[PDB]
């Protein structure tokens, strides 16, 4: 649980960090939009992504929110994006962190057709590693775990993105959205006790999306996987307690790989596998050993 | 395709507006002067006749109201985009922020009596075969007893819920019976949700609740999961704070799965009476 070439990268990250001191409102220029806005420090050369998410509280709150979100910068990891800071302006509090060139992989899928299964295998390592470093060294776990906050770059890291680290942020948000595709545990969506093995549910259901290339409840008939190769909240939602979880198509994906989610997407939290295990489970022991230039893969696909 | 002030019976010469007295989701609420009011303005399409006479509709139905424990309904002028009603002005605080103020003691005598309020006022409405659809703590007011519920039949009208991703306000799932939280999607329209007298009761359960534990229900669970264990019909009781049954059984009576099983606010009325 350790690399040099990843060693060389942190430090660095770190070096850059060090230009930051302190952020405010007038230090920003807005770039694009990605809500979360691709913005350049003027007085520090970098350019980060902002994330603004809109709260309307008192301080005595909002100050509870940054200090339990300086954490952050403790936090460091190959396989986690970088943080560089929180403060508050304006009736939203900013996070800026790490920008990554190539998106998410919600946003990588869209322009790719399927993501294929060698490269699914390398995104796993990079999400397991990514929790297992969070519970161990930070007692947290990541809460929602699904592609649009899974980045990826032109350099070819993959990491994870935002986690659940102030209790009290979520706390504080007035209003959530829901849509369609779920990603919540059926452990999480019963309201029972809960652990990172729900985050391993959301990262099996992501992976089946990714490899299909259609968020995959309700299962599709017979006729859209032929030519692959209306619903109402509650009824999706109760599909995933109550039918059968999904699964991969058993013609085109190794069985190593369908063995790998149908472990992922056991229903009994129990019974799913835990973090360890997947490190140890054969799919990804070879897929560890392998050579995919995952780099020339995206710019190829996404052009850049 | 007009609604002018003088069509009511409060005689109006001049209408002030002070200061904006909140933020909310539906249009701004200012402070007025005619005595005090309140004034609500909203904005419509240019030319949405669909939803002009729809609008239109509502309110001479509340032209016909007057009651002790209803915000007293003064008048509604029309002109495309911009549309106002105006109410009495509530004196006090809501009956959100007195159930969560800590200096304010609630014991189950005053508890069963603000409930109480809460009721009258709803069977008038109902009796008047008006809907309220918003039944909750931030649309009641209680200043020393007296007690007014506000806001009703605005969320037809609301487009408070507005690509393929519904919003959802904390506190709003809690007060939806089951029947309409099995119906939410991203393509949902408060204009076509399937309200009902039923619905209202449930709405009054949930302050039941809130009026006991002085926190709303699910207030733990993300959205996702409220609707998921509401829509099969698993409900909290009140025996953690150790409330007696009979304080629970209005809770079993209102929250009930099946619509036709929950009382009437006239029966709640009758069951209320009967505590301690
Ligand atoms: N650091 C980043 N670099 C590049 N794109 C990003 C970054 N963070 C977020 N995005 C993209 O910004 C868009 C919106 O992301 P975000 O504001 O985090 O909400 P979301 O992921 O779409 N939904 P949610 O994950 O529940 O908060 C998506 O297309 C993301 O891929
Ligand atoms: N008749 C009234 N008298 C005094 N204050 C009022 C009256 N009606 C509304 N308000 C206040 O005006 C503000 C806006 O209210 P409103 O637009 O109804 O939203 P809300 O009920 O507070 N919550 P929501 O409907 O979920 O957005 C709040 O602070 C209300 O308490
Ligand atoms: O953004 C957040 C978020 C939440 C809490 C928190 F403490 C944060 F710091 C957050 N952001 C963040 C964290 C670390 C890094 I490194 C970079 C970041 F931007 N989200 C949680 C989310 O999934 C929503 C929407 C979907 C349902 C659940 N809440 C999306
Ligand atoms: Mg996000
Ligand atoms: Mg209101």
């Amino acid at each position: 649980e350790l690399d040099e070439q990843q060693r060389k990268r942190l430090e660095a990250f770190l070096t850059q960090k060090q230009k930051v001191g302190e952020l405010k409102d007038d230090d920003f220029e807005k770039i694009s939009e990605l809500v979360v806005f691709k913005v350049s420090h003027k007085p520090s050369g970098l350019v980060m992504a902002r994330k603004l998410i809109h709260l309307e509280i008192k301080p005595a709150i909002r100050n509870q929110i940054i200090r339990e979100l300086q954490v952050l910068h403790e936090c460091n990891s190959p396989y986690i994006v970088g943080f560089y800071g929180a403060f508050y302006s304006d009736g939203e509090i900013s996070i800026c962190m790490e920008h990554m060139d190539g998106g998410s992989l919600d946003q990588v899928l869209k322009k790719a057709g399927r993501i294929p299964e060698q490269i699914l295998g390398k995104v796993s390592i990079a999400v397991i590693k990514g929790l297992t470093y969070l519970r161990e060294k930070h007692k947290i776990m990541h809460r929602d775990v699904k592609p649009s906050n899974i980045l990826v770059n032109s350099r070819g890291e993959i990491k994870l993105c935002d986690f659940g680290v102030s209790g009290q942020l979520i706390d504080s948000m007035a209003n959530s959205f829901v849509g369609t595709r779920s990603y919540m545990s059926p452990e999480r969506l019963q309201g029972t006790h809960y652990s990172v093995q729900s985050d391993i549910w959301s990262m099996g259901l992501s992976l089946v999306e990714m490899a299909v290339g259609r968020y995959p409840i309700p299962p599709p008939d017979a006729k859209e996987l032929e030519l692959m190769f209306p619903m109402a909240i509650f009824e999706l939602l109760d599909y995933i307690v109550n039918e059968p979880p999904p699964k991969l198509p058993s013609a085109v994906f190794s069985l190593e790989f369908q063995d790998f989610v149908n472990k992922c997407l056991i229903k009994n939290p129990a019974e799913r596998a835990d973090l360890k295990q997947l490190m140890v489970h054969a799919f990804i022991k070879r897929s560890d050993a392998e050579e995919v230039d995952f780099a020339g893969w995206l710019c190829s696909t996404i052009g850049l | 395709t007009s609604i002018f002030l003088q069509e009511w019976d409060i005689p109006f010469e001049q209408l002030e507006i002070g200061e904006l007295i909140g933020k909310g989701r539906f249009g701004q609420v200012y402070h007025g002067r005619w005595g005090e009011v309140a004034i609500r303005l909203i904005d419509i399409e240019r030319d949405n006749e669909d939803q002009l006479k729809a609008f239109k509709r509502e309110v001479m139905a509340y032209r016909q109201t007057r009651h002790e424990n209803v915000v007293l309904f003064m008048g509604a002028c029309m002109s495309p985009p911009h549309l106002a009603i105006i109410t009495s002005l509530c004196k006090g605080r809501t009956l959100y922020s007195v159930v969560r103020d800590a200096k304010i003691v609630l014991d189950v005598n005053k508890t069963r009596q603000i409930a109480q309020e809460i009721v009258k006022g709803m069977g008038y409405l109902h009796a008047k075969g008006i809907l309220h659809k918003d039944l909750k703590s931030k649309n009641v007011f209680y200043d020393n007893g007296k007690v007014v519920i506000t806001d009703f039949g605005l969320f037809s009208i609301s487009g408070v819920l507005q690509e393929d991703k519904l919003r959802i306000q904390n506190g709003w799932l809690c007060h939806l019976a089951p029947e309409i939280i099995r119906q939410l999607s991203p393509d949902t329209e408060e204009d076509k949700l399937p309200f009902s007298k039923h619905s209202d009761v449930f709405a009054l359960g949930t302050i039941w609740y809130e009026l006991h534990a002085r926190e709303w229900p699910f207030k733990t669970q993300p959205a996702e999961a409220i609707i998921w264990q509401m829509g099969t019909g698993m409900k909290p009781n009140l025996s953690q704070i150790g409330m007696g049954k009979e304080i629970s059984d209005i809770l079993l009576f209102c929250w009930a799965f099946e619509q036709e099983e929950r009382p009437t606010f006239t029966k709640l009325m009758d069951m209320l009476e009967k505590l301690p």
